[PDB]
């Protein structure tokens, strides 16, 4: 029931590999200090959401496996969760413990940040039933994992290859909530929960970046790529 | 191609 000596050693490579991120003050530091305009903001996203891409690939290339994977499998993960995973880092980074009424302060920004009216709630609701869970960062760095190699993808030719992969990793996590949570017998099946509804981001994503209350609309190459946007 | 630089980047080191 308590993790073995092979999961010891996923968790704590998974933790050194997630650490490489950057560090979620220096985020929330910047949001905070001062408001911006919808364009300066818009910029700090395209910044943030390049560097979030490029940090994701080098986490993804270390995962136990994925480099033996067919690489056009291996580009349909990575494409497949880039924005996934970009939601849930920016998740985790909101539900941060700050100091008294800075949270506050930081959904206001973030809510006149540019965004969207019809792409405030649904993000905030999915940022909320996030942090409800009151997740830990294995956990985070497990679901981002698991996220990642998700095998029922679309335009994945080898989904068993994938499973395999994956597995491993939902049962860490499994083991991980069986005591974080005693007293929450579905916080297991809640996070898996949370990953449906991370789903429905990618629904819109192209249209949260287009529809930025900005005059115009300006993507970096490797952006224009994994979102789908030019 | 079309995941150009996203090909690059899982191809490089
Ligand atoms: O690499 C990383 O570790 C990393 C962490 C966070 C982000 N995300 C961001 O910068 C943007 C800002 C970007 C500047 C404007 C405010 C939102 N962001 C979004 C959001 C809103 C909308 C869309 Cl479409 C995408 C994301 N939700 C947030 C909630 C927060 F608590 C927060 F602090 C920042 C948040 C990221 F890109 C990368």
């Amino acid at each position: 029931m308590e993790l073995t000596p092979d999961q010891q050693t996923l968790l704590h490579f998974i933790m050194d590999s997630y650490n490489k991120q950057r560090m979620p003050q220096e985020i929330t530091n910047k949001i905070l200090k001062e408001a911006f305009s919808a364009e300066e903001n818009f910029l700090i996203l395209t910044e943030m959401a390049t560097n979030h891409v490029q940090v994701l690939v080098e986490f993804t290339k270390k995962l136990p496996g994925f480099q033996t994977l067919d690489h056009e499998d291996q580009i349909a993960l990575l494409k497949g969760s880039a924005v996934e995973a970009m939601f849930l880092r920016s998740a985790e980074i909101f539900n941060k413990k700050l100091p008294s009424g800075h949270s506050d302060l930081l959904e206001a920004r973030i809510r006149n940040s540019g965004i969207s009216d019809e792409y405030i709630t649904p993000m905030f609701s999915f940022y909320k039933s996030i942090g409800e869970l009151k997740m830990t960062q294995e956990e985070y760095a497990l679901l981002t994992a698991i996220v990642i190699l998700s095998p029922d993808r679309q335009y994945i030719k080898d989904r068993e290859a994938v499973e395999k992969l994956q597995e491993p990793l939902l049962d860490v996590l499994q083991k991980l909530c069986k005591i974080h949570q005693p007293e929450n017998p579905q916080h297991f099946a809640c996070l898996l929960g949370r990953l449906t509804e991370l789903r429905t981001f990618n629904h819109h994503h192209a249209e949260m970046l287009m529809s930025w209350r900005v005059n115009d609309h300006k993507f970096t190459p490797l952006l224009c790529e994994i979102w789908d946007v030019q | 191609k079309d995941h150009q630089l996203l090909r690059y980047l899982l191809d490089k080191d």
